[PDB]
């Protein structure tokens, strides 16, 4: 019956991602607490009222096929259905476990995707957690040749979580994965132009107020792109350019749509070219910016079939001519022209001149120094900077291939070639390519903005183990939030909190600060008072306001340390000294302190 | 004083302010996590102004009760006087406030309201002394304890302003910072409270004059001469301090106003000096 099963499943379009369908022409709800009885009753109601009869027939056929015969291909499919909540079916975390276990029993440790998922489910203890079985499964899935498994093992060896600290093993694993990733790219994608994949590496709960309060948190918000923005004659070109931009680099709610931008740019160029001379005061800026954007879109070839190299060159040199007078910007135009005449045409000196004019611009990230270093390596008689220095500046700026090239270069020669710096470089590369190792962030966000919340928690828990800090703090926020004042605390089970604490702690040790304060609050609610002050002090040494004030509050009460009012006043004067706007609260707290002291009457 | 409709208006004002502040506090609380955030929310503009209104109301009520305790009840002449004299001083104090911007917004208001209350106290004190002189009762000698009560009022206000000025001079001396405008602010406080102290000194010497007059008159030149002499003495001290302080600061307006009214007071002092020459 499985052939008929596949033929039927061919017509349901597994998962709809509103980030993509909203590109033809807000936020989400997160929950606060959890209860298994409510969830299973919701599951029963969904199966009772929503599902259509054809889907009933399909699911019954699937159960019969995967139960009667050891089909080994209906089990996997039904497990994926119940796990990623595809084909309009609801989420179950125990039955997916059952079916993945059956599949692993069948295929005798030959399939590594199911082994990876099972190791995750055995390490997070969703279903008790047992680290040894999960580690064995990680090893096994690393042997078979999975990348993410090698990455999670390398990270687990690099941070000291769950195993002792060790830098050489992490170095070896990171070198292996960096080599594979370098060999997974073509020559044109590496040398000429890097592909543009939309990143969803943001942490959730930055669209909302924030973590541990607004205007109170230390680490700045990380939402790099969300709807950039800034009377009849003037505003038209502004609106048209901003529509072009907002449809070139897609946003979070709506992904990119490039053909629209191509049409719009060619239309506005053909319409505005005859009479450009009248737009001197301000509009020449935005017009030449649009012109450069369209030239770049032609040179790369996005939104079209193939690149138009010669037309792009003419368009860009026209843009640069228009820019010469009225002193417009030359960044992207010079960058692209240099990229062209160095490889497409065989005149190198012009490319050198272009790059040298482009180095000091703001628009470049790392391309200029990268090409300069490669050429200087190929032609030592140019007298153009120093290869190590150029690759160094490139790596520092943030260009991806430069990270790997600089790691290789610093490993080839001493130049402070310790194990820590090299491990850090390779980890930076592996983490920051993000196009193969972290594709599940897209899926997580998609499933999250269509009311399926648990599957988002699952995807984020899967991405936590690899070391993607933002995914860690996101899964944490979805498992436990900070409750508003004078309100009952959440009602989540104990395992939920004891996992959220680990995720918070690893997020903190990764570099984030606010996770320290929030984990301290989790312990404070859990009535520990012992391991809380530890994190509190560890964060206070990094100058956190709420951390310091809360440490004061902890001291001046009977919990933990015993009633040392002096150190309390010390910490309150500290929080008043470091930052300003907390003046009133510091003073009022010292006043309460004085009042307690005097009420001496007894 | 207080008309009936004014009293009901004030009761309405009090209850409205209390309700507004309670609502604002509960609002800024229920939408916050920790004390720091609700503080940053109370400091917000609307809630800031509402809390400042509450503070002003409670401070006026506190000062009213303090007055009722200290000076009992005021005579109608005193109330007419104070109601007449308030506005010019209120404008002068607002002008002192407008000298410094957002940096010194609140502490200036603190010291200004303190100065206002102390000036009201000094004026009602002078009027009470003048009443005591009119209402003198020669049935008994001016016993040590009656002068003791009056001088209790005097030394109360004396030690108050003296503590204030000495603490302010100490704050000036310890704060040799780049924040020179704070030193100028403290100098304004010194000018005001020292003016009050010199007024108290004037009143002290005049009441000792009357005490010695009663002393000799019961036991055993015109007093007008000595009264006017003390007047000139205290006005001269005023002028000297005003010069010696405001010339360093080179104030555009307080300097000119103060010294102009001081030279007019010196015109009056020269006329009284001619009275003395006629009484010589």
């Amino acid at each position: 019956p499985w052939p008929e099963a596949r033929h039927l499943l061919n017509t349901i379009a597994k998962s709809r991602d509103p980030m993509k369908e909203a590109a033809m022409e807000v936020g989400f709800y997160v929950p606060m607490d959890y209860s298994p009885r409510n969830e299973e009753k919701n599951y029963q109601s969904i199966w009772q009222n929503e599902i259509t009869d054809s889907q009933r027939h399909i699911y019954e056929l699937l159960v019969q096929s995967s139960e009667q015969f050891n089909n080994s291909e209906a089990t996997y499919t039904l497990s994926q259905i119940h796990l990623w909540s595809q084909y309009n079916f609801p989420h179950n975390m125990t039955l997916a476990h059952k079916y993945l276990e059956k599949f692993n029993d069948l295929t005798h440790f030959t399939n590594h995707s199911a082994i990876f998922d099972l190791a995750v489910m055995y390490a997070t203890g969703g279903c008790p957690q047992d680290s040894a079985k999960a580690l064995l499964y990680y090893q096994r899935a690393a042997q078979l040749g999975n990348l993410k498994a090698k990455q999670v093992l390398a990270y687990k060896y690099y941070s000291g979580f769950n195993v002792p600290r060790n830098f050489h093993k992490s170095l070896v694993l990171y070198r292996d994965i960096a080599e594979q990733l370098r060999k997974s790219y073509s020559r044109d994608e590496w040398d000429i132009v890097f592909p543009y994949w939309e990143s969803y590496n943001v942490r959730i709960s930055d669209f909302e107020s924030g973590l541990l309060g607004k205007g109170l948190n230390s680490v700045p918000s990380s939402t790099v792109r969300k709807r950039t923005t800034r009377d009849a004659s003037e505003r038209r070109i502004i609106r048209i350019y901003y529509a072009a931009l907002n449809d070139y680099k897609g946003t979070y709610s709506q992904s990119r749509n490039c053909e629209r931008a191509k049409n719009l740019l060619e239309l506005t160029y053909k319409e505005f070219q005859p009479h450009v001379d009248n737009l001197d005061p301000l509009q020449v800026f935005y017009y030449v910016r649009c012109l450069q954007l369209l030239g770049h879109m032609y040179f790369t070839g996005e939104g079209s079939s193939k690149p138009n190299i010669h037309m792009a060159e003419e368009i860009l040199t026209t843009s640069l001519e228009i820019s010469r007078r009225a002193q417009g910007p030359i960044g992207r135009a010079c960058i692209d022209l240099g990229l062209i005449n160095q490889y497409i045409t065989n005149n190198i000196s012009q490319a050198i001149s272009y790059y040298m004019k482009a180095m000091k611009t703001q628009a470049n990230n790392g391309i200029v120094e990268f090409q300069l270093s490669k050429l200087a390596t190929s032609f030592p008689e140019e007298k153009i900077g120093d290869p190590f220095n150029l690759m160094e500046t490139a790596y520092l700026n943030g260009f991806i291939p430069a990270i790997y090239e600089f790691a290789v270069m610093i490993e080839s020669g001493n130049s402070k070639s310790s194990v820590e710096n090299t491990a850090y470089l390779f980890k930076t590369f592996v983490d920051k390519n993000e196009a193969i190792m972290a594709p599940k962030l897209r899926t997580a966000f998609a499933a999250l903005i269509n009311d399926r919340s648990e599957v988002a928690l699952w995807a984020y828990s899967q991405l936590a183990e690899q070391g993607y800090e933002t995914a860690q703090v996101s899964a944490a926020y979805l498992m436990y939030q900070l409750p508003y004042e004078f309100e009952d605390p959440p009602r989540t089970t104990d395992q939920r909190k004891t996992l959220a604490i680990s995720y918070y702690t690893r997020a903190f040790k990764q570099g984030n600060i606010d996770a320290g304060v929030v984990a301290g609050d989790i312990y404070f609610q859990m009535q520990n008072y012992s391991k809380a002050m530890a994190l509190y002090q560890g964060a206070a040494l990094k100058y956190s306001i709420q951390a310091i004030w809360n440490l004061g509050y902890m001291h001046e009460h009977g919990l933990g340390v015993n009633r040392d009012f002096h150190l309390a006043k010390r910490y309150y004067d500290q929080v008043s000294e470091h930052d300003h706007r907390f003046y009133l609260a510091s003073k009022l707290s010292v006043l309460k302190l004085h009042l307690k002291s005097w009420l001496w009457i007894t | 004083m207080v008309p009936e409709n004014r009293r009901k208006q004030l009761a309405i004002f009090v209850v409205v302010t209390y309700l507004l502040t309670f609502y604002c506090v509960y609002s800024a609380t229920k939408t916050s996590v920790s004390f720091l955030q609700v503080t940053l929310k109370l400091n917000e503009g609307f809630n800031l102004m509402v809390l400042s209104i509450f503070i002003l109301l409670n401070s006026t009520l506190l000062w009213q009760l303090l007055t009722k305790l200290l000076f009992g009840e005021l005579r109608l002449i005193e109330h007419e006087h104070i109601f007449e004299r308030l506005p010019f001083t209120i404008i002068n104090t607002l002008f002192m406030s407008s000298l410094f911007h957002e940096r010194y917004f609140f502490t200036v208001a603190f010291f200004g309201l303190l100065l206002l209350y102390l000036k009201v106290f000094h004026w009602i004190l002078k009027d009470r002394l003048e009443a005591l002189l009119q209402s003198i009762n020669d049935s008994t000698t001016m016993k040590t304890l009656i002068f003791s009560r009056f001088s209790f009022n005097l030394v109360l206000l004396a030690v108050v302003d003296y503590q204030i000025i000495t603490r302010c001079i100490s704050s000036i001396y310890t704060n040799q910072k780049s924040d020179i405008e704070s030193t100028s602010l403290y100098l304004i406080q010194v000018m005001e409270f020292t003016m009050l102290l010199i007024d108290l000194l004037n009143l002290f010497l005049q009441t000792c004059l009357n005490f010695w007059e009663f002393y000799r008159s019961q036991q055993s030149e015109g007093k007008f001469m000595y009264e006017k002499a003390i007047d000139v003495f205290t006005r001269f001290l005023k002028t000297a301090l005003h010069l010696s302080m405001l010339i360093p600061f080179r104030m555009p307006m307080m300097l000119l106003k103060d010294v102009v009214w001081d030279i007019l007071a010196l015109y009056q002092s020269g006329t009284s000096l001619w009275k003395i020459w006629r009484n010589n």
